[PDB]
DNA sequence: TTTCGGGGGGGCCGGGGGG
DNA sequence: CCCCCCGGCCCCCCCGGC
């Protein structure tokens, strides 16, 4: 078949300001710009999936209507950013004259902007002073630390909060009555459960489940969508017996397949994560795994070394 | 390349179709159905070496559209360059225009993708996500830890299992009957022990086997030619040496380990691998012994990793098993 | 000025006896048969797989794939067909991808009309990567789809002394060759078979001397031998080498010398045994030698009982592990003298 | 400074405080300048009033463990910058080199906060390198030993041949001074160099300024008045 | 030096040849039979396709025993071609089951001889054929005014879109510094043959191609003097240059709608 | 003028004068050079295995060996750093201590050692024999101080070009060099000269110059405090005549280098005060001791040796005193930075001994 | 400080085209 | 025959975990 049926993420992805859950004031202060305009230079920083990008693109629609096409520069990763781009292309833009109601702007749109380089950013700081009284800035990033200081300095700090499980059920509650998808109570609760706030991994996840499937239920969801090895190793580094953790390492994560290397990073990962457990313990327990990970990365990855790196911890645990 | 006699077993025998991919009964419905109704998501293939993942997408590949479907898909792999630069124009450039033959939708293939830069993966995003309407990403891996959590939100997961031994024989059967050869049972199970659920493994050691035999028309694989031609030790040499450590004096456990590897040349460190199977069903009163047992052998293997002293090696294997066992008493 | 250029044979017969004896086709291979005969069989079955050979130093393994290739194409075609890199070539990411990508797509040679008539001259060209083991892992991945693409006119032979340096892809990919230790049951009649040619005469139990002290490694007893031949025939006297000799030639310690340190060992007090150790390092003895000595002596010993071997094996393997990282060889043998006194 | 100062703070490391600055903000506190963090712990973690020590630990017991986990990741950072680049060992480098010694000696600072002092060390352990070599590929070709050697063994035979003269014979002895350079192809950066390498009670800046004027004034008169051999002929 | 003998009279026009795309594609396969030589290869990106045919008629003397394929990366052979001079004949020789192809080229006048040796490449590209397809609009007009409208037009923008009309031919761009629009007519003068625009419609088309591709394309007009394009909405773009003996077709897929 | 360890020294291998066996070893095998395999000779510093060297290398060509000449090579490497490396040669031989440019020394195995192996010789260079050397010989100073890389670049050098070349590595420790370079070379142990044959060296020297000794006894102690070092030994010998107008008395001191007497005081220090500050000066003096190129594998092994000669410590102590030091020497062996190793171990010993 | 590898930005050099 | 435009090496500088 040389088909395809059109992602649920794109299909039902938000056109407006009202259509996105999670992070209410946020929302509700973007929803206020563009009612009145004089959008600030701003930076949306969150985790993956959240609805940057979907918030960024329904403000900037939202503000400039008919004019959208030639008020709007959108540029990501997957474009040329450098440090030409920002002295020509961008400063054209800025400088380009453009009649507007009396409370627009032109907007320039910096998709993933934690990607772009310092010269580009240092050249973007008088472009941004000089033109703001036409021009405005919107970057969208995932971690608000890689933009220089004179950056945040001339913006607007957006911080976005992890989707919570009631948002995530709304939304797929909604995507589920416009698509007459049959689906069960446990089948919901298994995807919100492994999404883990990624609105856009459990919309993906449940459009594979019903395309595979049809019915959405723990079953088809979790054959569909497998259990994160991250929880099968905090399991096995819980475990109260050495018996019980290589039970859990040989049956559930090393004849599933899971690479040596992949195992000791999470377990390091997991170990820095455990606030259940006495920080030095932590500490001994990452000596151990640290370990293990230089003589795996040096080409030992075989299962003898993980069962001593657990029978090392248990030890220190005992 | 005169013809693909002339080619390793491991190639030779390549699935051409989905049917004959074994082992991956669930991945292969899966996707089979996903084709079926043009309901095909961004794909990711994530398991060990040799179960199937290249296989499978070639033969999606194929199967979607035909024979013509190298020219029709865009494959990338670990040795082409897949710099930011090859994101922005090669990829972006076929993601972005139609079809030479056909009106159907684009395959891209990044095999190997745990090896893509991090600026590489993170110019894939907006790639991936604004031609979605009619180009499709499928991206294979053994490592998921070098892969971004973007990328991994964007694709849907499917895990390649190591084969089970059921799937293995069938391919065994298979290529006897093609290449007119003959295998013991027990030839054929330790054959699937030594192959560790790889496929690869077994073609290899089964064309090496093939090799050996003086008449491959009249003569049978049998246990003794595998074990041979891997020069590996048999299960009763491993038994003999385990027993002789657990009971008999230190004098006499070391005759027994150095005639035992005198006899065929075996390896110090396939006899260490082979003890530890056998010791990990053992039942253990104490975990301490346990304990001991996995943390000196580990160090003794790690140790050979970088040569040093067989000998002592192995006086330190037989020394670290008695003094661990020694904990069974109180 | 200038020198005539020397003939082939001529050179070698003023070569060392490990390059003046290298094997010249695979059946010169002495106590490798388990793959020998498995590379044999591919001069008829024209199908060999890509081979990834591993074993200790030594032990035949550059003899064996030269032997191959030259049995596989002949002297005039074996250059066109062969791609060689070792560690003293530069083999980054950027070399993988593109040289040897590069000769991997190449068409085959064409075979001359004598190189048909006489050679099995298979349709395939082959890429050694001699000491592998030296490569990066990204280098490594680098092959892993040219070594699938191009099999059709390529097969990769990749050699290591330590398999585990060799990423798991690859050692699927490749067809795996263990190289065995050589020692006096398996090599005795090649050595026999040189020191005949070589006219060198020595007392009965010699050869079996070098080959164990060798422990594993025919090259360095060659070079052994020798260096005895070389002794006997400077001496003149025309009596046969014996053992001493040969102990003395390899820098094996002297028996009275290794009862003194154990009897060292067995008083206990350590500025005695700090003493007797200063004075010992000034004889240059390796210490690996003395470790090895040592082991040999304590653990086939029935005067010590199971928990005094035990606490040895584990002292000796720990002592061993150090010195092979390049640590100071009178520190480590004085904390192993002094740990084991204490036992 | 702050990040040196943050993580030998001990209210950190308590139950309390641990729950609020966690482990993960450690070492993101380290990777804010990985390439100083290890330098700063080691320069300061000797000079701390512990206040985690643990019932009848002393101070030195636990900086004596901090030393230890130092030279681990001093291991970790070596294996890091190899021709392997495993930079994904770079959170674990975070823990054995700032993280757990700080967490060994976290308390007070008794004192000011230092700068590492490693860096000035190491450039001025390069330059005393690059001129002993320079002054033993002068003397090779009489001597018979490396670099080490000569450092170890001839200079303070050399020093005695050299520097002893002046001060037992007065100027009378720049004659033999100067034949003793000439037979090993020395000249007077060498001479200074070489006088410049001296530690210990052999330290010579005290003797060489006591030597009056006009000895050192005639011994650079006669140097410059007369040839002299050359050992490495560049071209 | 038997197997496979074909001459080029003057040796510029396979170096023109070549030279019409080899900044398109690096690696092609040339099958050479009795009745002359074809070539077809893909870029990189997928999105183009060359096509080239030479006729017997074009060379002086050629001779094929029996049909053989040779793999050749393109900057090797131009710059293998460039050796040689406007005034020397060219000859490609090949062998039985051949690892390289020999160019030599010749100078009777001089007594002047030059032999090169091309190592050949194992590439497994077989021959697609190009089904025949009723294309909506068919256009004829000279190389030099696309070329140059080409050339002006990419200036503005990374895309042209073409649309064919009602007697109407319109080339569009449209960038961020503005926008360009050239509209050109049927015209036939008896004068000057060489300059008339030719148009044959049967339904309008509007396809938007690549600017960089539409570049590449345009440097065949020193083969050719005249340029035939042929648009559908549902096949992709043929532009096809016609030799003395034979042909360069480009196939170049448009850029999805939407 | 020229010291008189310098002066002195044997140029031939009928000049040397202790270890005789070596000597007819030596001989035996320059008897039959044109098959002489690589050599590697290993021993303790500063016993003569140089001059040995030498010895043979005039053995088996001649004393042209001995007519040296400097020269510089330039290298450049893949982020364009230019480095230049000494080559000293000769006629005959060409002698290199990578070494000396640390981590880039394979550079030097991969372009200048490779270049000369594909070279074959043919100037006349006549042998006893009748016809003329067809093998140049390379030395390689300090072999033990390469990098693993290098060693594996020296692999296969050794032997696809050993028809062309024949190489000769002097080392005082075998414990660095890798498995495989130790299967392709000759083994040549050289023990350090005896007290009675450093006693006869000291004699001669003694002798020639014209030195006043009150009695032979004088000597011997040089010798004993030489440790077996003859370099140590006639340099001693050199200083002591100096200091006494060349004159040497039955109560005349022995000397000791600058930072011999460093490493002694910092071991008083260590076993008088065990205190966070006493570690901080001890920190100051490792410093004070590597920035004048100090070895920190020399220093260690001082200290522990100074440390270990202490009177007031019992067998308690001397056991975790070595124990800790054969740690903290494979640290050093594996580590980057010394100062904290050093630091760790000083650490580990105030705290056994507290 | 820095042992590969990737990415970016700036400087010349030189082929080709135009007048 | 000479000048200018513009593609491609060459070099040098800077991260490298989440
Ligand atoms: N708050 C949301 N409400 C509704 N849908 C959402 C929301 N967030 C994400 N989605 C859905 O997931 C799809 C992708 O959302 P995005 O805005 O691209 O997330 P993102 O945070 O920008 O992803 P990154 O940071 O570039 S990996 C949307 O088209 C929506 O279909
Ligand atoms: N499921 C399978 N069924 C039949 N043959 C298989 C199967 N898996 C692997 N093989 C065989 O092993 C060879 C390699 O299979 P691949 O598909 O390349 O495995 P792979 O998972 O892609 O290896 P990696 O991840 O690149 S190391 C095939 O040509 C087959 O001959
Ligand atoms: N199986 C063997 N049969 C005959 N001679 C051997 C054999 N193995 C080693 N030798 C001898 O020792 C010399 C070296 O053999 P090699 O083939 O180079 O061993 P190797 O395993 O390749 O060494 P490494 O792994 O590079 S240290 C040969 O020239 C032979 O003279
Ligand atoms: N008289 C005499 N002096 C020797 C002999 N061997 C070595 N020496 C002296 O000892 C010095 C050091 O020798 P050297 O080879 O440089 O030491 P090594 O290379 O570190 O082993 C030399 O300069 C000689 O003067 C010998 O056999 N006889
Ligand atoms: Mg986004
Ligand atoms: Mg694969
Ligand atoms: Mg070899």
């Amino acid at each position: 078949t040389l088909s395809l049926q059109l992602p649920w993420v794109e299909k039902y992805r938000p056109q407006v300001l009202s259509d996105i859950v999670g992070n209410k004031e946020t929302i509700d202060r973007l929803q206020q710009i563009a009612k009145d305009g004089n959008m600030p230079h701003m930076i949306i920083s969150g985790m993956p999936g959240i609805g940057k990008t979907t918030s960024v693109h329904c403000l900037a629609h939202e503000l400039l209507g008919r004019s959208y096409a030639d008020g709007v520069l959108e540029l990501n990763a997957s474009d040329d950013r450098g440090i030409d781009v920002v002295r020509n292309q961008i400063k054209h833009f800025a400088q380009k004259k453009l009649h507007l109601p009396p409370g627009k702007h032109k907007i320039v749109i910096l998709d993933e902007a934690d990607s772009m380089t310092a010269g580009a950013q240092q050249a973007l700081r008088r472009t941004m002073e000089l033109y703001s009284n036409s021009t405005r800035f919107a970057f969208a990033c995932n971690q608000s630390n890689k933009i220089i200081e004179p950056l945040q300095s001339r913006c607007a700090i957006l911080r976005y909060s992890k989707l919570s499980d009631e948002d995530v059920l709304k939304r797929l509650l909604q995507i589920i009555k416009l698509e007459d998808v049959k689906y069960t109570n446990d089948g919901l609760e298994a995807i919100i459960f492994t999404a883990e706030g990624d609105m856009r991994q459990a919309i993906n996840n449940l459009q594979s489940t019903v395309a595979g499937h049809g019915l959405v239920n723990a079953d088809n969801v979790f054959k569909i969508v497998d259990s994160p090895h991250p929880l099968i190793v905090k399991k096995m580094l819980l475990a109260s017996n050495l018996e019980d953790s290589i039970q859990i390492l040989r049956t559930d994560l090393w004849k599933k397949g899971y690479s040596s290397i992949d195992i000791v990073t999470t377990s390091f990962r997991v170990t820095k994560n455990l606030a259940q457990v006495k920080e030095s313990v932590r500490l001994e327990m990452i000596k151990e795994i640290g370990l293990t990970h230089m003589r795996i990365l040096e080409g030992v990855g075989t299962y003898l070394q993980l069962a001593s790196m657990l029978a090392k911890i248990h030890k220190l645990n005992n | 390349k005169r013809s693909k006699e002339n080619l390793p077993w491991v190639e030779k025998y390549r699935p051409e179709t989905l049917d004959e991919v074994y082992g991956q009964n669930e991945v292969i419905t899966t996707v089979r159905k996903f084709v079926d109704e043009g309901k095909l998501p961004h794909l990711l293939f994530y398991g060990p070496p040799g179960t199937g993942k290249t296989s499978t997408i070639v033969a999606l590949a194929r199967e979607i559209y035909g024979k013509n479907y190298s020219n029709m898909v865009l494959e990338l792999n670990a040795s082409d360059d897949r710099g930011i630069d090859v994101v922005r124009n090669q990829i972006k450039d076929f993601a972005s225009t139609r079809q030479i033959f056909s009106k159907g939708f684009k395959l891209i293939i990044l095999d190997e993708a745990d090896a893509m830069t991090n600026a590489a993966q993170n110019a894939l995003r907006r790639v991936i996500e604004r031609y979605t309407k009619n180009t499709r990403f499928c991206v294979l891996a053994n490592y998921a830890h070098k892969l971004t959590p973007a990328l991994l939100s964007r694709c849907t997961r499917f895990r390649f299992q190591p084969l089970p031994q059921e799937a293995i024989e069938r391919r065994i059967a298979n290529v006897l009957v093609h290449e007119k050869l003959k295998l013991s049972p027990n030839a054929e199970k330790a054959l699937i022990e030594l192959s560790n659920g790889d496929m690869r493994r077994v073609l290899n050691v089964l064309q090496s086997c093939k090799a050996t035999l003086d008449n491959p028309d009249e003569d049978e694989i049998s246990d003794d030619v595998i074990y041979e031609c891997c020069g590996a030790p048999r299960p009763s040499d491993l038994k003999a040496v385990l027993k002789s450590i657990l009971e008999d004096d230190w004098g006499t456990a070391h005759y027994t380990l150095n005639k035992v590897r005198s006899a065929k040349g075996l390896a110090l460190i396939d006899l260490i691998e082979g003890i530890v199977k056998i010791l990990e069903d053992y039942e253990l009163q104490n975990e301490e012994t346990r304990v001991h047992l996995l943390t000196k052998l580990a160090d003794i293997e790690y140790s050979i990793s970088k040569g040093g002293n067989d000998q002592i090696q192995g006086s330190a294997v037989i020394g670290a098993i008695k003094a661990s066992f020694e904990n069974e008493t109180v | 000025r200038k020198i005539s250029k020397l003939a082939a044979e001529q050179s070698l017969a003023q070569q060392p006896w490990v390059e003046k004896y290298r094997p010249k086709n695979l059946d010169e291979v002495t106590a490798q048969d388990h793959a020998v005969t498995v590379l044999k069989k591919t001069l008829k079955s024209a199908n060999l797989p890509h081979m990834l050979f591993y074993g200790p130093p030594g032990t035949g393994k550059t003899s064996t794939i030269l032997a191959l290739t030259k049995e596989l194409y002949g002297p005039d075609l074996m250059k066109s067909r062969i791609l060689e890199l070792n560690a003293s070539d530069e083999r980054g990411i950027s070399i993988v991808r593109e040289k040897v990508k590069n000769f991997a797509r190449l068409t085959v040679s064409k075979p001359s009309k004598h190189d048909l008539e006489n050679y099995p001259c298979p349709p395939y060209k082959i890429i050694i990567l001699d000491e592998a083991d030296s490569m990066t892992a990204d280098a490594q991945s680098a092959l892993r789809r040219t070594m699938e693409t191009y099999s059709g006119v390529t097969r990769f032979c990749l050699i290591c002394n330590y398999v585990t340096r060799i990423i798991d892809p690859l050692a699927s990919r490749c067809s795996k060759f263990r190289f065995k230790a050589l020692d006096a049951s398996n090599a005795i009649d090649r050595l026999r078979f040189i020191s005949e040619q070589e006219n060198v005469k020595c007392d009965d139990g010699v050869l079996e001397r070098i080959l164990d002290i060798s422990a594993g490694d025919l090259r360095r007893g060659i070079t052994l031998l020798q260096s005895a031949s070389k002794g006997a025939q400077y001496l003149g006297d025309g009596k046969n080498i014996t053992s001493t000799q040969v102990e003395e030639l390899a820098g094996v310690v002297p028996h009275d010398i290794l009862i003194e340190i154990v009897e060292k060992v067995k008083s206990g007090d350590f500025d005695e045994i700090k003493k007797y150790v200063n004075t010992f390092m000034k004889s240059g003895w390796s210490a690996a030698s003395v470790v090895n000595q040592l082991h040999e002596y304590y653990i086939t010993n029935d005067n010590f009982d199971t928990n005094f071997k035990n606490q040895i094996s584990w002292l000796l393997f720990t002592t061993d592990s150090r010195l092979n990282n390049g640590t100071n060889e009178h520190i480590q043998l004085l904390n192993l003298l002094v740990k084991i006194s204490q036992l | 400074f702050d990040i040196a100062h943050k993580m030998l703070d001990g209210q950190i490391y308590s139950d309390i405080g641990s729950r609020n600055f966690t482990l993960n903000d450690k070492i993101a506190l380290y990777f804010d300048d990985f390439d100083f963090t290890p330098l700063m712990i080691q320069e300061n973690y000797l000079s701390t009033r512990p206040s985690v020590l643990k019932p009848g630990q002393s101070h030195l017991e636990a900086v004596a463990e901090a030393a230890n986990c130092i030279s681990l990741g001093d291991i970790v950072e070596k294996k890091i910058r190899s021709s392997e680049q495993l930079w994904s060992l770079l959170p674990l480098h975070a823990v054995l080199s700032s993280v757990y010694p700080a967490s060994k000696v976290a308390g007070h600072m008794a004192g000011r906060i230092n700068f590492t002092a490693w860096l000035g060390q190491n450039s001025k352990s390069a330059k005393y390198y690059r001129l002993l070599q320079e002054i033993h590929y002068h003397t090779r070709l009489g001597t018979s030993t490396d670099k080490i050697g000569l450092r170890l063994d001839y200079l303070p035979t050399f020093r005695k041949r050299l520097l002893d003269p002046f001060l037992k014979q007065g100027a009378d002895a720049i004659s033999s001074v100067i034949e003793v350079m000439d037979d090993y192809y020395l000249t007077k950066e060498d001479w200074d160099s070489i006088m410049e390498f001296f530690v210990g009670p052999d330290v010579t800046t005290a003797i060489i300024k006591k030597i009056p004027a006009t000895v050192k004034s005639g011994f650079t008169r006669k140097y410059n008045s007369m040839t002299h051999p050359v050992a490495i002929y560049r071209t | 030096a038997s197997m496979l003998e074909a001459k080029f009279e003057e040796a510029s026009l396979f170096k023109r040849i070549i030279d019409g795309f080899k900044d398109c594609v690096q690696l092609v396969n040339f099958q050479c039979k009795e009745d002359g030589i074809i070539a077809q290869a893909v870029d990189d990106s997928r999105v183009l396709l060359v096509s080239l045919e030479i006729g017997v008629e074009a060379f002086q003397e050629y001779r094929c025993d029996h049909p053989v394929t040779l793999g050749m990366d393109l900057t090797s052979l131009s710059k293998i071609l460039r050796c040689g001079n406007n005034t020397d004949t060219l000859t490609l020789i090949a062998d039985n089951t051949p690892d390289s192809i020999i160019l030599l080229f010749e100078d009777t006048k001089k007594d002047r001889i030059a032999e090169y040796s091309l190592k050949l490449m194992d590439i497994d590209a077989d021959f697609l054929k190009i089904e025949e397809l009723q294309y909506d609009s068919t256009l004829s007009l000279p190389s030099s005014e696309f070329s140059k409208i080409v050339r002006d037009l990419s200036q503005l923008s990374d895309s042209i879109n073409i649309m064919i009309t009602k007697e109407t031919i319109k080339f569009v761009a449209d960038g961020d510094i503005g926008s360009g629009s050239v509209i050109i007519k049927p015209f036939v003068d008896m004068e000057h043959p060489e300059t008339s625009i030719k148009l044959e419609m049967d339904q309008p088309v509007d396809l938007t191609f690549g600017a960089k591709y539409l570049l590449d394309i345009i440097k065949g007009s020193s083969l050719s003097d005249r340029v035939g394009i042929r648009l559908s909405s549902e096949a992709p773009a043929l532009f096809q240059f016609d030799l003395k003996s034979g042909f360069l077709q480009f196939f170049l897929a448009p850029k999805f709608n939407d | 003028m020229s010291l008189w360890v310098d002066k002195y020294r044997p140029k031939s291998l009928n000049a040397l004068s202790h270890n005789e066996e070596l000597t007819n070893f030596l001989k035996s095998l320059s008897d039959q050079p044109r098959d002489l395999p690589h050599l590697l000779l290993y021993g303790p510093n500063g016993t003569g295995k140089k001059t040995r060297c030498m010895a043979l290398l005039e053995s088996i060509f001649g004393p042209g060996v001995y007519r040296l000449k400097i020269d510089v090579r330039q290298f450049v490497t893949a982020s364009n750093r230019k480095l230049e490396l000494n080559v000293v040669s000769s006629p005959y031989h060409l002698e290199i201590t990578p070494s000396d440019m640390g981590n880039n020394d394979r550079i030097v195995i991969q372009e200048l050692l490779k270049e000369v192996a594909q070279m074959e010789q043919v100037d006349f260079q006549d042998s006893k024999d009748g016809l003329a050397h067809r093998y140049k010989c390379v030395i390689i100073n300090e072999a033990n101080s390469l990098t693993k890389d290098a060693q594996a670049a020296l692999r296969r050098t050794m032997e696809k070009y050993s028809k062309n070349i024949r190489l000769i590595m002097v080392c005082d420790s075998m414990s660095p060099i890798i498995a495989p370079i130790k299967s392709r070379c000759l083994l040549i142990r050289c023990p350090a000269p005896s007290d009675s044959e450093i006693s006869t060296i000291l004699s001669d020297v003694v002798t020639n110059e014209r030195i006043q000794l009150e009695t032979k006894d004088i000597l011997k102690r040089i010798a004993q405090a030489s440790n077996g070092n003859l370099r140590v030994s006639l340099l001693m010998l050199e200083s002591m005549a100096l200091n006494n107008e060349l004159a040497l008395k039955s109560s005349s001191p022995i000397i000791k280098p600058d930072w011999i007497i460093v490493i002694h005081k910092l071991t008083r220090k260590i076993v008088k005060e065990r205190s966070v500050n006493s570690l901080i000066e001890c920190r100051a003096v490792l410093y004070d001791l590597l920035a004048h190129c100090i070895p920190a594998n020399i220093i260690l092994k001082e200290l522990t040796f100074s440390l270990l000669d202490v009177e007031t410590l019992n067998t308690t102590n001397k056991s975790s005193i070595i124990e800790y030091s054969s740690v903290f020497d494979e640290r050093l062996s594996l580590g980057n930075k010394a100062i904290f190793h050093l630091e760790g171990f000083i650490a580990k010993v105030m705290c056994c001994l507290d």
